[PDB]
Formats: C-alpha cells, structure tokens, sequence
C-alpha cells in the first residue's frame, strides 16, 4: 500500500444539470 | 490639392534635418506541464528603425 | 455586411535564443580580433588566462574542437547583410550547457539523441566532418529563411 | 493629442485634451484639459521649447554634472 | 547572461560561481589536506566515509576549504567533511608545466595531480598559478565520470 | 483539465538601459507570454492535441458531417448551391433533434463573403437578404480559422447553435505571474493558467460543411 | 543633435483568435 | 509543439529518466501510484532517486547500473546504464528500493 | 559538539490541494522531520557512531 492522501473523489465534481431523452407523443 | 487630400504633422523642429521611427516584434510559445516541472520556454522581442530627410 | 475575424501565430524561436531554463551554463569570454562570430555558430578557445582563466574565442576551423555556442544578448551588432554578429573586440556570451537554438543547412529533420556534426563554418550539417559530444533535443523550426534546430550541450 | 486655435478663445495655440500612457497593462486614455495640471521645471529659450514639445529641462546642466563628477576622481 | 569570477585563488577552494555540489554529510578516516583527492570505502547511515586516495582506488571528489570545521588546518580524523563533487576546483599537483587546456587528468598517490593523458575522468579548466615553491592548477569535477570498477 | 506554463529571462543591463520610446522591455515580455497563453487556448480549441487525448470540434467522431459541391470553381460562383446547403444544414439541425434544437449561428470563411453579395437576377435584393428574409432569428459571422481545416487548404463552414448546456469552455484558473528567482546577474519569471478544451454535450446540434 | 526619434513606435500586430 | 512522448520500457530501447511521486499528479491504482494514459508525467534526468529493485544483495557505491526488461534494477540485467548506484540501500514493508544517482543523457 | 539537518519538498498544486480538501501536506511533512530529528538524538546517545567517535 504506497498510495497518495487524498481520494479521487475528493477532487472530483458533478455538473449541477441531467439530461433526459424526449420521446414525443404525436 | 497635396496638402488638402493627405495629412499634415508638425512634429520637426526647423534646425532639424533627420529623423527616425522604431518597430519591435516579438516571439513565443507555449506548452503543457505538471507540477514539478524544471523546464518552460521562453520569450524575446526584437527591434528595427528607418529613416529620413 | 459580414464582420471578419483574423488568426495569426508568432514565431517559435530565434537564431542563438536559449530553448529552455533546465541547467544552463553561460560564461563570458573575449572575442580575438581575428574574423567575427554569427550568433547560433559554435566557437573554440585559442588561449587561455593563467591568472583566472578567460578565454579568447573565435570561429571553427577544421580539426579543432569546438566548446560551445555563441548565444543572443545585450553586446551585439549588425553586419552588412543585417545579420547579427559579435563584433572583434568585445565581450561574448557562451553557453557551455543546455538547450539551445542553433543555426543549421541541413534538410531533413534529424532524430531524437543522435550525435550532432558541425561543418567547417560552425554551422550544424547532417554529414558534417566535426564529430561533438552534444545531442539534438528534437525541435526542428525556420525562422524567416533561416532553419534552426534544438541542440543538447554537455559540459567538455 | 488635439490642439486648437480657435480665433474667438483667447485659448488659441494650447493643447485641449492630453494623452496619457501610464501603462501597467492598462489602456492609455484621454483627458479633458481641466482635470490636469502640468508643472515645468525652468525656462529656456523658446527655439528649444517647441523642440521639447513645450516642456522645460533638467536642473543638472552638463556643466553641473561634470563638474560633479570630476570631484571624486580628485 | 554571464556567470561571475571568484578572486581568492587558495588551494582547496572553489574558483567560480558555475553549477557546484558539496556533499558535505561525509566522516575522515585519515588525515586529508585541502585540496586532495578522496575515495569513498564505505557507507554508515547515509553517511560516506572517506580517506585520502590511495593507489588503484576511483577518486569521488575534492577536499573542501573551511574556516569553521577545520580549525586545524587540515582535516582530522572523526571530523565531519566537506567534499566538492561537481564544479571547478583549485588542486595541488606535482607537475612543472601546464598541460594542454581540456585534456584529461590523471592523479597520483597522495591525491594530487600528476598527468595529463589519461583516458577518461576530470578535465583541465585553464587555471596553472604557483604556490609555495610548487604549483596549483585548475580542475573540473563532474559527477560521473569516473566509475568504480566491478 | 490541463495546466499550461511557460517563462521568460532578463538581465539588470537591459532593465537599466534605457530608450527613445516605447513600451519597457520587461512590459513587452510580459505581454508576449499572455498573447502565447491565449494562442495555445486557441489552438487546442480548434485543433486539439492527440498524445493528451483532446478531441478537437472538427475530428469529433458523433457530430454531422456534410460534403459539399465547390461554391467557387475557379472563379465561378455558384450562388445559389451555397443556399441549398445552408438550408439543408439548418433543416438537418432540426430534424435530427426531433424540435429540440433550433440552428442560430454560422460561421463562414472570409474569402466566401464575395459570394453571398451577388445580386439575385433581375432584382435588387442580394441572396444573403433574401436568405435572412425567410430565416430571420440567425446570425452569420466569419472565422479566418476556417480557410484551413487539416493542413491542405480544406475549407468548411459552420453550422451550430450556441447554447451553455450544449457547450462551454473551462478556464478555471486565470493568467499569473509569480516572483523572479534572481541567478548570478540575471532573473527568470515562470507564468502559468489552467484550461480545459472544448467539451460538447450534445452532438447533434453541430454540422461541419466540408469541401467548401 | 541634429537627429530627433518619432515619439511614436509601431508595434507589429498578432491576432489572438 | 516540443511534448515528448514516454512509455515504459522494453527490450532493446535506452532509458531516458524515472517517475518521480507526485501526491497530485498521480492516480491511486493496485495500492500503488501510477500515471495514466493521456496525461502529464515527472521524469527526472539528474540526481539521487530511489528506484524499485528485484536484486538480492546490497551493490558497489560507484559501479555502473544494470536495469530489466520492465524498467527496474536488476543486479546482472541485459539494459546497460551511465548511471551509477549512490550508496543507499533499503527496504520498505516487504519492497526492495536501492539509491541510484541520474546524469543526462 | 554536532549538528543535525533534513529537509522536505512541495509543490503549489499540493498546496492549493490540500487547502482546499481540508487537510494540508507540509504539516505532516514538518512534523515528520521533527521527529526524524528527536530519534537521531536518542539513538545517537543510546548507541553512538564509531565513525564519528
């Protein structure tokens, strides 16, 4: 075990927005 | 019409008989590095004149 | 009427401009009267100081050893065909170490940790009769019709 | 930057609006003659004073640097 | 772009400003004098123990002057050492004229300098002045040119 | 993300030395660095970098491509083809977003302006008029990054609409200069910023015209 | 004496982009 | 552009500098630290580093350094070096790691 | 009498890591170093150096 201090998730960030498919009735 | 159609200065003394006007230029580049890095490149600039009656 | 946008991208390097700052070595000398020196030409020592240890320096010559290359600064003139040369009597600026933009004639891009040949004017050449110590680090660039490449020197 | 001389002002011959290039990676700009004032140093003859752009000299004079300067090598 | 001159020219100094290395974590084992060659006989803890260059050995670098570790004049045995491993130093030699500038030197016993043809290792830097009824010269110290032998 | 750097040197003779006018020459080596920085943004952005695995917006494998007859064949206009291709682009925008998407910019090399100021025959008003009469709500621009788009002299043009959640650029961390490191008789000033390239959502509201 | 310099210098320029 | 290209070693090719640890740079992987593809890498070309070795017994200070085929120090390797072993000689929990001193190429 | 030295390396990107993440870099460093210093002591006194007498 020879890893760093800090996590990937500590420096990691999520994008405040989702997109979602459309699927158009007629 | 010479005088009428083209601009006119004024920045001469009358005793004078030469002068002169400088253009530079300058050169570069740029890269991508980490965060222990011992090497960047580098930069200059450089300069010319001409001259008159 | 449609707006227009223009590009346009500057040049990489210049005739005797250091590449980079990885462990440079520059070391002042004094030029002999004989003949001038082009910036981004190679030099060699004729006479050394016994008291110190100042060197006085001027263009290769066949079968002589070269110890380093003329580099741009403040002392530095003009010559007739506006290029930039160290002028007789002055001081002189060689660098003995590191990465450097050189002068060259030759045509094909040369590859990386090849040896490096100069010709018999100080100017790099691919079949060069000189044989050196110094590397190429690999940037191969013209100028305004001039070529230059990227040379590695090792301390002689 | 602009001059007038305008015949009915009694301001005829002076500059109106002054040019200012300070630098420090900011634009150069322009200023209305009433916000600046320009202080000179001494006079001298007005055949040098147009050729200074309207501008004064140095108080060290050659002879006063000069007569500085060969003090110390005494 | 230029690199300054260094003005007192004593032997077991350093002559200029150039890129230098001083390893000075090292132990005497001997006396050693200001400007010899040494060579490493061990390792104790990261520290380098060194004597004075006999014959067949590989020399590492060049003794160090100091006016606060050597009180002395020379350095003791037991004493903590300074030792000049990249750079241009003023070393004592044995030889009566200088050799040819960048040719390769060769050490005798003792650590001092007393050829001038050999195959590969340190080079002369220029430097050939006179001390005491004997001569000091100019020597540049690389890291690895020279290579203990298997 | 990528972090880009670079640096520069000078020496107190030339910073005392002094001259007639112009810009100091530490002012106009400070200046070269940033004009460098932007020039790499630049470049990444439109040509990208295959060794660091950045994409650039005309090698993306999942956006519309369109091949294209000559709108200048050796000095012969063809007015009315580059109008059926731009039409053809802005109707192929919406149909493959299923009305989604609505096309709003065009970028164009600016050598074909010439084309688009023809007047239609026998009339007045030029294609270019007629063209924003029936698509009024469009802005067309000229990018001189367009007269070559792989090395060889291909032309293209753009078609797109500029919207934040589709696509953006990231420059986190602005241009900087840190503190000399003073050597022997001389100094060294490091520079560096931080960017990110060209990231694109959604694929599908982008059309590259080649061979134009 | 004789040689005055222009005041203003021409700087060679390069879009950015 | 000027960006060299590296990769790890293999047979037949000549080493040109050592990864170096970066608590930011590298990425946490096998209980180790690596760098992954498409990204910026620390080489070192000069000086004292400590290296990973598969050997059994303790060098000569000043002898020459022989490498393996997967770029690690081997005590009788077939990858001949202008390095030179600077005296170290250690072991972390169950890895061997051994003092080599780096000139430029 | 002796003297004793170390020392240790770090980068801006760690800095501003660290600052930012909650826990720093040079502290665990510094403290590190300190007590590499205080176990030289104690093994200097309790087992001494031939070397160096």
């Amino acid at each position: 075990a020879t890893m760093g201090i800090w996590t990937a998730q500590e420096l990691h960030r999520i994008k405040s927005q989702s997109y979602e498919e459309d699927y158009p009735v007629g | 019409s010479a005088l009428r159609v083209f601009p006119v200065t004024t920045e001469l003394s009358p005793t004078d008989k030469t002068f002169e006007y400088m253009t530079f230029d300058k050169v570069g580049t740029a890269q991508i590095i980490a965060d222990y890095t011992d090497d960047l490149p580098l930069v200059d600039a450089l300069g010319t004149s001409e001259f008159g009656k | 009427q449609i707006n227009a946008s223009y590009q346009r991208d500057m040049a990489i390097a210049l005739p005797g401009m250091v590449a980079d700052t990885s462990k440079y070595n520059i070391d002042g000398a004094c030029v002999v009267n004989e003949g001038d020196v082009l910036v981004g030409a190679a030099v060699q020592v004729v006479q050394a100081q016994a008291v110190d240890g100042h060197k006085l320096v001027k263009a290769l010559t066949t079968g002589t050893t070269p110890y380093g290359v003329a580099i741009r600064s403040h002392w530095q003139t003009v010559n007739a065909q506006n290029q930039m040369i160290y002028e007789d009597g002055g001081a002189i600026n060689v660098m003995t170490s590191g990465r450097v933009w050189m002068l060259s004639k030759s045509t094909e891009a040369p590859t990386f940790g090849s040896a490096v040949k100069l010709d018999v004017d100080g100017q790099e050449k691919s079949d060069g009769t000189i044989e050196t110590t110094w590397t190429y680090a690999g940037g191969w660039t013209k100028y305004k019709d001039i070529q230059l490449v990227e040379v590695q020197l090792h301390q002689l | 930057e602009k001059r007038v001389t305008n015949a009915r002002s009694p301001r005829y011959g002076e500059p109106e609006i002054y040019k200012v290039s300070p630098g420090d990676n900011i634009q150069p700009y322009l200023i209305h003659h009433t916000r600046i004032f320009i202080a000179d140093g001494e006079r001298v003859t007005p055949q040098m004073r147009k050729q200074n752009q309207g501008w004064g000299a140095s108080v060290l004079n050659k002879s006063l640097i000069d007569a500085i300067c060969d003090y110390d090598y005494c | 772009y230029e690199n300054l001159f260094l003005r007192p020219a004593c032997p077991g100094n350093i002559s200029d400003t150039s890129t230098y290395n001083i390893d000075g974590a090292c132990v005497a084992q001997g006396d050693i004098g200001f400007g010899s060659a040494v060579q490493v006989v061990g390792i104790v803890d990261g520290v380098k123990v060194v004597a004075a260059l006999p014959d067949g050995g590989t020399p590492y670098g060049i003794a160090f002057r100091s006016q606060y570790e050597h009180l002395s004049g020379k350095i003791l045995d037991g004493e903590v050492c300074n030792v000049v491993s990249h750079g241009r130093v003023w070393t004592l030699t044995s030889l009566g004229e200088a050799p040819s500038l960048f040719s390769k030197l060769q050490f005798g016993s003792g650590g001092v300098v007393t050829g001038g043809s050999g195959s590969a290792g340190w080079t002369f830097a220029g430097g050939f002045v006179k001390h005491e009824d004997g001569y000091i010269i100019e020597v540049q110290v690389k890291q690895n040119a020279f290579i203990a032998p298997p | 993300v990528f972090r880009l750097g670079n640096a520069y040197l000078i020496s107190i003779d030339e910073i005392k030395a002094g001259q007639a006018t112009g810009r100091p020459l530490s002012t106009r080596k400070a200046s070269a660095c940033q004009l460098a920085h932007d020039q790499l943004v630049n470049r990444l952005v439109f040509k990208g970098s295959a060794p660091h695995k950045i994409v650039s917006v005309f090698n993306h494998p999942n956006i519309t491509k369109i091949t294209s007859g000559k709108w200048i064949d050796a000095s012969t206009m063809k007015p009315e083809t580059a109008e059926a291709e731009l039409t053809q682009a802005i109707e192929t925008i919406e149909t493959i977003t299923r009305g989604q998407h609505r096309a709003t910019n065009i970028l164009i090399p600016p050598s074909m302006r010439k084309v688009l100021a023809i007047r239609m025959p026998e009339t007045t008003m030029s294609y270019l008029d007629y063209f924003k009469s029936q698509n009024s709500g469009i802005e067309i621009d000229s990018i001189a990054e367009l007269e070559d788009i792989d090395g060889a002299g291909t032309k293209g043009v753009l078609v797109y609409e500029k919207n934040p959640m589709n696509m953006s650029i990231e420059i986190p961390e602005a241009f900087n200069m840190l503190p000399a490191q003073p050597k022997d008789l001389h100094f060294k000033v490091p520079c560096t910023s931080k960017c990110t390239g060209l990231t694109i959502y959604r694929p599908m509201t982008i059309v590259l015209i080649t061979g134009v």
